[PDB]
RNA sequence: ACCCUCAGAAGGGAGGCGAAAUAGAGCAUGAAAUCAGUUGGCGAUCGAGCGACAGGGCAUACAAGGUCCCUUGACGAAUGACCGAGACGCGAGUCUCCAGUAAGACUCACGGGAAGCCGAUGUUCUGUCGUACGUUUUGAAAAACGAGCCAGGGAGUGUGUC
RNA sequence: CGCUCUAAUUGGAUGGAAGCAGGGGCGAGAGCUCCUGUGGACCGAUUAGUGACGAAAAUCCUGGCCAUAGUAGCAGCGAUA
């Protein structure tokens, strides 16, 4: 759940802003956002044997 | 009272006529800079070469003036490719044991930068005696 | 902060510096530019003429909208920045002082070097319409001075 | 004010365009030319139409401006400038080393470049730069 | 610490400590954007994808590159003469012989020379070509879309089955 | 070609490692390497592996910064001080 612990929503079109989930004006969750989730991270479920 | 470099600084390798010709060719023909397109138009774009990939890219489309695009046709001659401009074949050396097996008539030696001043001294004297030129010599005052 | 950006022989030179001064950085370049080369004393008499409004300081780089001044020579624009000028007087006071405490002739000495450097901004905020606030900062200026025997 | 011309051309009874073409090439060859008797230079055609074309050049214009000469003086000079890349260093150099004069301010007598002569006994439809300048409204200083 | 300066527990100067203060308090290192000062080049008569490739100016401590220029000669691919002689054509000019000769890019040798001199680097001038980049599109310099600049961040991953 | 960490083999460093700055050389190129200065403690190569591995772009994210500009505002309200 890392980086997923936020209710950040995107403002959409309207304020010359890129559609990126923000919270308290801080961008997020999304992988390209600092403090966001990792897109394709290491996974426990992976069989490393 | 003056600086002088250790080793056989002036030593030249002995090449075949053909090699000497090709080396000379390489030096005369040279090659284009091959820097990434428009690297000069934006500071955030490094000089490091990247294939022009734009569908409309002027360079990719090969328009005269937009610079050459990397092709095998630009390779240097097999026979001299990679030689020091002197003609020698460089040998990366990290210690004295590395000098063993080197032919000073063809190869010249280059001491890794990491190698400290103490070990360079040994390596430099042992190399001279084996008749091997050291490309990056120490300059002492004599 | 800054460090003297120029070499100075301790036996024929005296130094001085201002630190984090809240005053126009733009006016400082103008003044530095203008007095460099002069004599400590000449410099002071000059800055006093400026603070007094009898001698304008040429604004060659930061001159948008600045009205022309007839006394400005070889140029048109600029003004009389008394605040920054005063800060420079404090610098020369310090410079000449040191110089003297060292045996030199403070005033007679030449302003070999003198440059201002924006060392930072003291940040402030100002409320605006529509529930928004914008920056309202103060420049922080450093300046170096080097006097040298004529 | 004195012009050490290497060459002095006599424009009198000569086809302007053809004289202009040679003085252009020569200037580009380093020659310093002086076209004399500009007012007596001649351009072929039907006077009415010719004058119509030069009047339009006088009427053309706007704030940017299209300054067009009326004196036979020079343009003739303009005719030459139009055969020279006058906006390039070399071109401007050539152009500035060419001067046109009303009458002949020299003691010598300009030569007549070959192929540029109009035989008045075999032609009725031609005009004189002076005649054009007069129509254009120039004050006949010459 | 002491001293000097200053309205001054500020700051500044000098000074002491330490291998180091350019380790003196968000105090290891200290990139880019960017600012001040300064150096080289250009510069108040001249034109705009900013350059690539050539070639000239000016500039350059050492090191890590050492070549470069002119006489002559040797070799000499394709190409390839002048002149002279003879013969055609109204003429521009052509043919035949001289002759596939002289010439001919690269490379080498002799002799002479260069050390800002050759390379290279900075900038600038000349020549040729040249209306970014990525995307959308039949068609983009586009009066179609994206970005003020820089740094760092930013997209084929796991399980099961075939 | 380059990046991380693992392993075997094998090397460099306080007689100065990595990094950074300017500069020299090699490679068609990804990129490799040397010199000088700074730095003051770590760094490689080969082979087999490992992958949270390569950015100019997304009105992309965060931080920092320039021009804008010494510019607009610091006048307007029946309370002109
Ligand atoms: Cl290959
Ligand atoms: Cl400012
Ligand atoms: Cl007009
Ligand atoms: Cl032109
Ligand atoms: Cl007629
Ligand atoms: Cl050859
Ligand atoms: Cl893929
Ligand atoms: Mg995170
Ligand atoms: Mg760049
Ligand atoms: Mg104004
Ligand atoms: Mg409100
Ligand atoms: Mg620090
Ligand atoms: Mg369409
Ligand atoms: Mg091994
Ligand atoms: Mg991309
Ligand atoms: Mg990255
Ligand atoms: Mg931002
Ligand atoms: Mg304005
Ligand atoms: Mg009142
Ligand atoms: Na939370
Ligand atoms: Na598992
Ligand atoms: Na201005
Ligand atoms: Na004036
Ligand atoms: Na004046
Ligand atoms: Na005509
Ligand atoms: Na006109
Ligand atoms: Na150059
Ligand atoms: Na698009
Ligand atoms: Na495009
Ligand atoms: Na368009
Ligand atoms: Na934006
Ligand atoms: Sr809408
Ligand atoms: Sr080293
Ligand atoms: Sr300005
Ligand atoms: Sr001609
Ligand atoms: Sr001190
Ligand atoms: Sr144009
Ligand atoms: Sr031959
Ligand atoms: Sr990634
Ligand atoms: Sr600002
Ligand atoms: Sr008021």
């Amino acid at each position: 759940y890392a980086g997923l612990r936020t209710p950040a929503e995107s403002f959409g079109s309207g304020r010359g802003q890129a559609h990126v989930p923000k919270q308290d004006g801080r961008a997020r969750r999304v992988p390209q956002a600092v403090k966001g989730r990792s897109a394709h991270p290491p996974k426990t479920e992976k069989d490393r044997s | 009272t003056e600086l002088q470099a250790r080793g056989l600084t002036e030593k030249t390798p002995d090449l075949s006529d053909e090699d000497a010709r090709l080396l000379t060719q390489r030096h005369r023909v040279g090659k284009p800079q091959f820097n990434r397109q428009d690297h000069h138009k934006k500071k955030r774009v490094s000089t490091s070469w990247r294939k022009p990939r734009g569908q409309l890219s002027k360079q990719r489309r090969g328009i005269k003036g937009k610079g050459d695009t990397v092709e095998a046709g630009f390779r240097s001659p097999t026979a001299v490719r990679g030689k020091h401009p002197s003609g020698f074949e460089e040998v990366r050396v990290h210690n004295v044991d590395d000098l063993e097996g080197v032919d000073g008539d063809t190869e010249a030696v280059r001491i890794a930068s990491k190698v400290g001043a103490r070990k360079r001294e040994r390596i430099e004297e042992e190399a001279e005696d084996a008749g091997i030129r050291v490309l990056n010599p120490t300059y002492v005052e004599v | 902060g800054i460090s003297y950006s120029v070499e100075a022989d301790p036996d024929t030179t005296a130094k001085a510096m201002l630190r984090e001064r809240q005053m126009s950085f733009k006016h400082s370049k103008a003044i530095a530019r203008e007095i460099k080369g002069k004599t400590a004393g000449e410099a002071v008499d000059y800055l006093e003429a400026v603070i007094e409004g009898d001698q304008p300081v040429p604004f060659k780089q930061h001159n948008s909208g600045v009205g022309h001044k007839s006394k400005v020579d070889g140029w048109d624009a600029g003004r009389y920045p008394e605040k920054a000028s005063k800060a420079f007087l404090d610098l020369l006071e310090n410079a000449v002082g040191n110089a003297d405490h060292q045996g030199f002739d403070g005033e007679a000495m030449t302003i070999k070097h003198v440059a201002a450097h924006k060392v930072g901004e003291q940040q402030g905020r100002k409320p605006r319409a529509m529930g928004r606030a914008s920056a309202w900062n103060s420049p922080q200026v450093d300046v170096e001075l080097i006097l040298e025997e004529p | 004010a004195e012009f050490d011309a290497d060459v002095i051309v006599d424009a009198r009874d000569c086809i302007m365009g053809r004289v202009a073409s040679q003085v252009a090439e020569q200037a580009l060859d380093g020659e310093t030319v002086a076209v004399v008797n500009a007012e007596r230079a001649v351009i072929t055609g039907r006077e009415e139409q010719i004058v119509e074309k030069y009047e339009k050049r006088v009427d053309i214009g706007n704030d940017n401006g299209y300054f067009y000469p009326k004196r036979p003086d020079g343009i003739f000079k303009r005719t030459i400038r139009g055969m020279l890349p006058h906006k390039k260093q070399r071109g401007r150099e050539a152009f500035e080393s060419v001067r046109v004069y009303l009458g002949n301010p020299y003691d010598e007598d300009g030569e007549v470049l070959d192929g540029t002569s109009l035989d008045r006994l075999s032609n009725i439809k031609f005009v004189t730069l002076g005649e054009i300048s007069e129509t254009l409204g120039a004050n006949k200083t010459w």
